[PDB]
């Protein structure tokens, strides 16, 4: 994984990654020259789950100081990348109430769990 | 600066000592504080569970 680099950046970005090293030398312990030394980079991967999951589904119900009752789905669990996102969103407001805006949202979180370090949410 | 800086007799016979204020004008000077506080606690206790720096 690779964190996006800003415009100032200059160096090794920000993640985790893998390399093999090739070195000769009298002994392991004591020095690496970097002539006799070949690096290469090596990504490990995952793919997509061939059997799909359960549909996505979610309820809630609200009542103020009658409820108002939202629900909400999506047409199937595992998307590809670039392939659209489908919501269905049903709500019924028996309050007095009335709803202004519908906000819709896709949000990406990352964990960085090595150090003690807060959650990335976007 | 409105009230620059006397003896109380609460009955008995002796007079004691104390500044020329009551202390309702203590507690009306802690009432900013106390706003302060309530506002601090309300803010830690939204986040709580924040791990960084060893959970400060």
């Amino acid at each position: 994984v690779t964190l996006q680099p800003g415009p100032e950046d200059t160096g090794k970005a920000c993640g985790v990654d893998y390399e093999v090293k090739a070195f000769c030398a009298e002994n392991l312990e004591e020095k690496i020259h970097k002539r006799n030394s070949v690096r290469l980079v090596i990504e490990k991967v995952q793919y997509a789950p061939e059997r799909p999951g359960p549909q996505p589904t979610a309820e809630t119900t609200r009542q103020f100081l009658k409820p108002l009752h939202l629900e909400a789905s999506l047409d199937k669990e595992i998307y590809y990348h670039g392939e659209p996102i489908s919501v269905n969103v049903h709500v019924t407001n028996n309050t007095n109430k009335t709803v202004k805006k519908i906000k819709i949202s896709v949000r990406q979180y990352a964990d960085i769990c090595l150090f003690n370090t807060a959650q990335y949410k976007c | 600066v409105v009230d620059p800086p006397r003896t109380l007799d609460p009955e008995k016979a002796r007079g004691v000592l104390k500044c020329d204020i009551s202390d309702l004008s203590l507690i009306c000077s802690l009432g900013y504080s106390i706003l302060l506080m309530v506002t601090c606690t309300v803010y830690a206790i939204k986040t709580r569970g924040v791990p960084e720096t060893f959970n400060e």
